[PDB]
RNA sequence: GGCGCGUUAACAAAGCGGUAUGUAGCGGAUUGCAAAUCCGUCUAGUCCGGUUCGACUCCGGAACGCGCCUCCA
RNA sequence: UUCGGAUUGGGGUCUGCAACCCGACCCCAUGAAGCCGGAAUCGCUAGUAAUCGCGGAUCAGCCAUGCCGCGGUGAAUACG
RNA sequence: UCCCCCGUGCCCAUAGCGGCGUGGAACCACCCGUUCCCAUUCCGAACACGGAAGUGAAACGCGCCAGCGCCGAUGGUACUGGGCGGGCGACCGCCUGGGAGAGUAGGUCGGUGCGGGGGA
RNA sequence: CGCCUCCUAAAAGGUAACGGAGGCGCCCAAAGGUCCCCUCAGGCGGGACGGAAAUCCGCCGGAGAGCGCAAGGGUAGAAGGGGGCCUGACUGCGAGGCCUGCAAGCCGAGCAGGGGCGAAAGCCGGGCCUAGUGAACCGGUGGUCCCGUGUGGAAGGGCCAU
RNA sequence: CUGACUGGGGCCUGUAGAGCACUGAUAGGGCUAGGGGGCCCACCAGCCUACCAAACCCUGUCAAACUCCGAAGGGUCCCAG
């Protein structure tokens, strides 16, 4: 499970899911690529439950990237407690994810294990995806 | 100016035969001698001694020139040794001085090194500086053994107008800097 | 939490007090800063807590010089 | 990168501008020594003198003295008395205290 | 030269044991060495000293071979 | 202020007046402050000197 | 959950911004031998991150252990 | 230390078919610990203790500072 | 009015780093000395003075070079003042006015004022 | 539970929560004034003991160092490092402003007296700046010689300093 | 006639967005100070790593308490309705 290694600040402002993706939208480093169509916080037990399904699915050979991280710590209050005396403790980390973004690519496979494994990999997550492929506007950029 | 030999002797042997082999073009390109510069890392006179004296005296026998003391910068626990406390000597020796001091180091303080195999040909700076290390004071002709309490070291720097190794090697070795093969 | 946070300081007011064309008598505060943001130029003093003033009645001028800095000038009628 | 000779030149000068007086300006080479007289205001030179253009030689704080002498001789027939002398990188001392009192001498409020 | 803390320099003649006469300035106006640059061995080309006979450690004897061959 | 940086009060050495309160380290500075201070009664300056508070 | 305290070597247990102890263990002495006794010797600061010239020691976090409180309904 | 003579480098002699593991001796160089020894413990009553040297068996040679003998110089103390 | 040098400004890298070439008639510098004024927590290195044997080697000035650095459009977009809508929500569309940052083309090895010395 | 710094705070100022992070209740006789001089951290190479790291030399290095203590702003064309002489860490004021419900808080040219440093121009009414603090009442100590209960004194008050 | 509001002009600002120059965070690869083992060998060092990891280079990202940048707006003064 991904987490950072050092923070400055333990907990942070819950943001905004406004715009779509700042950086990250283009297929960089393999053949196929996983695209968020919606925005949402990915959770660091999504992330890898994506990953591991397609380490299964690609028996042997295969390579993952994984190009989003998880480092927004999260916050939940105890049970049974009320309203103020503070901040609740941080319980896990997230990953803001923007309608664009390219969370997931795989490279070493054949086209039909791509689709198959990262079809099972959007199961995972709590968003719409779709899949793509590395194209001339990938490399145009 | 004294009419020192040191001095006599590069612009008699050594400036004509420098640019005979290197042809330099200007008579200013030829390397000359700039200063020598003598550390005394003492060390042990940071506050167990002020043995700074003793050096002090010894050290202005030597070169004609009363050195000046160097402070640490800062506090180090493993030395044991606070920030501003007199760690060393220093004394810089330029013109007639430098010549001088470097005479007598070529002819009767070298010869009185225990196993002198010549010095070190790797100790250049890289630029054309040349340093050495002594470990023992006594060799220099105005030391005598009579008033030697403790046993001390330098560091001796000699600066040069050569921009590279190879032009200020044969200045230092027509000077008379025997070196190792 | 609550007990370990809470504690903030009293707001300063602090920034530009006259901007540039507006007149000023001797004495008027021009600007209030930490440190040199604004330099005093011309007919300009600066206090011991880098408060900027007008020495003569006259019309504030700004002024940027690039890395010399940002100066601020009263020029006189 | 700036030296210790551009240091001192910058130190000097700025706090003689921060006056508003106008600078007395004086260089001072191996051969000769040379003096203005500057408004910073307009950034115009009023007066100028040097040992270059009266053929003075000799000793050169001899030379220097009446280096002075001539620019204060100068200043005054345009109305000028009141300058702030600038020594920029040079100490008070020697050939450039020598052009200072030689003003003083002929007339100049400094 | 500040005055009063430097050791005066004075013209100086280094004698050494080899007869041989450098003439310097120094603080002493005599001075007696027992080794100088022109009786060094290192200096003088190689003065072979005690040992000269470069070890001799290999079979540079022949040990015999009185006995067969 | 403190137990070892102490209030003083300066006194004018020819009149006997009080002018002036400050304050020093007496562990620092053990021996008695003297300085040279405006006198409005004398109207010149003269040696002040520290007193006990 | 709140508040307070503690973690030291073989065990029990202290002081200290720069330097234990008791009983054990080990080598020797004594003894027919073991114990007792005597002569010598000896193993360290829960972990991570800071401040500091310097941390077992001061500060922050984590883990474990201990003590008290958790009421009106 | 002109005390002390361990350790090591080098040159040699002899015995033995053969001195590397593993002999003795000579010469040169090296010149360690050791400043009279904690708790404790041993021998000895007179030609004894202490101290000095000499011979023998085994044995080619010898790791003998051991063992068995021999003589030279020669004490102190025993109240109980 | 032309050119070279020296001093002092302004604009504040399109002005800089780096590479190559060049300047000693004049100026400037290095340079020669340390008696003198002055000076080094030691040193005439620095600061200072007295000069003219030498050299433009160093420094400085002046030229060429787009490797780096800096400047940087047009177009489009993000965002948004105001006016309207959609979506269970996270959020998203349309009209009207404004409009980046990054990237691209490309530009740049400065511009200019006053004074002084010299030559044409 | 008062005070200082940053964020939240929506590009003037201001802005809440038992919102998110840290500090203060001092200190310095120089760590103050002025004049003069100087410029870092780091990296690479060389050098007796001597090293990751002591002191020394050369080269690159524009601020990444330092500035007593949190944070932010500022800063080498110094506010940073060193030295000489000094006490302006003044008295009497104070045009004009910032801030502001009040009361407080903050900046300040210039004039007079008497000074410090500097050849001079000039600077100096503490400290690179923003925390280091407490109204009034009651009383203590020093000065002043204003009041002094028929009168001269005194007791005791007032005023100025603390 | 000075008002809310509006027009023109100057100055002030660091949010939205964006970016990686600083401070932190961070994915893949290359190159390697130093690590784990290792053929080992302590006489003495290189080397092996499909196990870490400093700087550096390439590619690719994140930030209320990051900023080489930076709007729309807003504030204020002057003149005009
Ligand atoms: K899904
Ligand atoms: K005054
Ligand atoms: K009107
Ligand atoms: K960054
Ligand atoms: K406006
Ligand atoms: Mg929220
Ligand atoms: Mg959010
Ligand atoms: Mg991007
Ligand atoms: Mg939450
Ligand atoms: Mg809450
Ligand atoms: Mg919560
Ligand atoms: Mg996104
Ligand atoms: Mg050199
Ligand atoms: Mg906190
Ligand atoms: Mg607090
Ligand atoms: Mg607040
Ligand atoms: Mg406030
Ligand atoms: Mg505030
Ligand atoms: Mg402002
Ligand atoms: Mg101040
Ligand atoms: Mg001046
Ligand atoms: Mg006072
Ligand atoms: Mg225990
Ligand atoms: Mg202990
Ligand atoms: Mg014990
Ligand atoms: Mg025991
Ligand atoms: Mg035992
Ligand atoms: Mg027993
Ligand atoms: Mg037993
Ligand atoms: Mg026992
Ligand atoms: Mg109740
Ligand atoms: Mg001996
Ligand atoms: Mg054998
Ligand atoms: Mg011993
Ligand atoms: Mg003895
Ligand atoms: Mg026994
Ligand atoms: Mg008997
Ligand atoms: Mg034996
Ligand atoms: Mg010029
Ligand atoms: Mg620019
Ligand atoms: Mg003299
Ligand atoms: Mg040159
Ligand atoms: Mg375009
Ligand atoms: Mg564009
Ligand atoms: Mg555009
Ligand atoms: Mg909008
Ligand atoms: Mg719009
Ligand atoms: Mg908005
Ligand atoms: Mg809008
Ligand atoms: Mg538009
Ligand atoms: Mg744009
Ligand atoms: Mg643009
Ligand atoms: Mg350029
Ligand atoms: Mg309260
Ligand atoms: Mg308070
Ligand atoms: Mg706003
Ligand atoms: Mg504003
Ligand atoms: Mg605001
Ligand atoms: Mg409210
Ligand atoms: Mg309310
Ligand atoms: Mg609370
Ligand atoms: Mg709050
Ligand atoms: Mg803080
Ligand atoms: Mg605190
Ligand atoms: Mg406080
Ligand atoms: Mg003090
Ligand atoms: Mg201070
Ligand atoms: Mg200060
Ligand atoms: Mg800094
Ligand atoms: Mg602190
Ligand atoms: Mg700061
Ligand atoms: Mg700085
Ligand atoms: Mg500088
Ligand atoms: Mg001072
Ligand atoms: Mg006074
Ligand atoms: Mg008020
Ligand atoms: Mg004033
Ligand atoms: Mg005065
Ligand atoms: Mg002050
Ligand atoms: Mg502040
Ligand atoms: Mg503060
Ligand atoms: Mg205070
Ligand atoms: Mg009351
Ligand atoms: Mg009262
Ligand atoms: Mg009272
Ligand atoms: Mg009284
Ligand atoms: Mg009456
Ligand atoms: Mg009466
Ligand atoms: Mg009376
Ligand atoms: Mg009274
Ligand atoms: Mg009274
Ligand atoms: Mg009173
Ligand atoms: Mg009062
Ligand atoms: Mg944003
Ligand atoms: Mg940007
Ligand atoms: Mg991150
Ligand atoms: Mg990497
Ligand atoms: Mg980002
Ligand atoms: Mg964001
Ligand atoms: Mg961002
Ligand atoms: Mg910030
Ligand atoms: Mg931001
Ligand atoms: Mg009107
Ligand atoms: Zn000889
Ligand atoms: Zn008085």
């Amino acid at each position: 499970m991904l987490m950072p290694r050092r923070m400055k600040y333990r907990k942070q402002q819950r943001g905004r899911l406004k715009g779509a993706t700042k950086g990250g939208d283009y297929v960089a480093f393999g053949d196929y690529g996983l695209v968020a169509l919606e925005p949402a916080w990915i959770t660091a037990q999504q992330i890898e439950a994506a990953r591991v399904a397609m380490v299964r699915h690609f028996r042997r050979g295969g390579k993952i990237f994984i190009r989003i991280f998880p480092d927004k710590p999260y916050t939940k209050k105890p049970l049974e407690v009320r309203m103020g005396k503070g901040k609740g403790n941080v319980e896990g980390y997230v990953a803001v994810v923007k309608p664009g973004r390219v969370m997931f690519e795989v490279a070493g496979v054949t086209e039909e294990q791509a689709m198959e494994a990262l079809r099972i990999a959007g199961h995972k997550l709590p968003i719409k995806t779709k899949i793509v492929r590395r194209d001339a506007y990938d490399e145009a950029q | 100016p004294l009419d020192v030999a040191l001095k006599r002797k590069y612009y008699e042997e050594v400036r004509p035969e420098l640019i005979r082999r290197f042809g330099y073009q200007n008579v200013w390109e030829v390397p000359r001698l700039e200063k020598v510069v003598i550390n005394q890392g003492l060390g042990e006179a940071k506050e167990d001694a002020r043995i700074l004296e003793k050096a002090a005296q010894e050290l202005a026998l030597i070169t004609g020139q009363k050195p000046a003391v160097t402070r640490a910068k800062k506090s180090i626990s493993n030395f044991k040794l606070r920030k501003g406390m007199p760690i060393g000597l220093r004394v810089t020796l330029r013109r007639d001085r430098m010549w001088i001091f470097l005479e007598k180091l070529l002819n009767v303080a070298l010869p009185r090194i225990r196993d002198f195999r010549g010095l070190n040909p790797n100790s250049f700076d890289g630029r054309g500086n040349y340093n050495l290390g002594l470990r023992e004071q006594l060799i220099f002709p105005e030391i005598t053994y009579d008033m030697v309490d403790a046993l001390r070291g330098m560091d001796i720097a000699v600066v040069t107008t050569a921009e590279t190794d190879e032009e200020a090697r044969a200045l230092l070795e027509l000077l008379g800097f025997p070196f190792r093969k | 939490g609550s007990t370990r946070n809470g504690r903030d300081s009293q707001a300063k007011r602090l920034g530009v007090k006259r901007y540039e064309g507006q007149v000023v008598r001797a004495g008027n505060i021009l600007v209030r800063q930490r440190g040199t943001r604004f330099k005093p130029g011309k007919n300009v003093g600066m206090g011991r807590d880098f408060t900027l003033f007008a020495l003569v009645d006259g019309v504030v001028e700004f002024q940027d010089r690039g890395r010399l800095g940002r100066y601020v000038h009263v020029r006189p009628l | 990168r700036l030296t210790a000779y551009e240091r001192r030149k910058f130190r000097v000068r700025n706090r003689i501008k921060r006056t508003g007086r106008l600078r007395l300006s004086v260089f001072r080479s191996l051969k000769h020594i040379y003096a203005q007289i500057i408004d910073d205001e307009k950034g115009v030179t009023l007066v100028s003198a040097s040992s270059l253009a009266l053929k003075l030689k000799g000793n050169k704080t001899e030379v220097a003295r009446q280096v002075g002498r001539a620019l204060a001789e100068k200043a005054l027939a345009l109305g000028i008395k009141q300058v702030a002398f600038d020594r920029g990188p040079y100490k008070y001392h020697g050939r450039v205290k020598a052009l200072a009192e030689g003003a003083r001498e002929g007339g100049l409020e400094f | 030269m500040k005055e009063g803390i430097h050791p005066k320099l004075v013209p100086a003649r280094i004698i050494c044991g080899c007869g041989n006469v450098i003439e310097t300035y120094s603080t002493k106006p005599e001075i007696y060495v027992e080794v100088c640059s022109k009786c060094h061995p290192f200096y003088t080309g190689q003065q072979r000293f005690v040992d000269t006979e470069g070890r001799v450690e290999r079979f540079q004897r022949r040990y015999g071979d009185s006995y067969r061959k | 202020a403190s137990e070892v940086r102490i209030k003083l009060l300066l006194e004018c050495t020819e009149c006997k007046r009080r002018n002036y309160a400050t304050e020093k380290n007496k562990r620092n500075t053990p021996n008695k402050l003297e300085l040279r201070k405006y006198c409005p009664w004398c109207r010149k300056h003269t040696v002040h000197r520290e007193v006990k508070i």
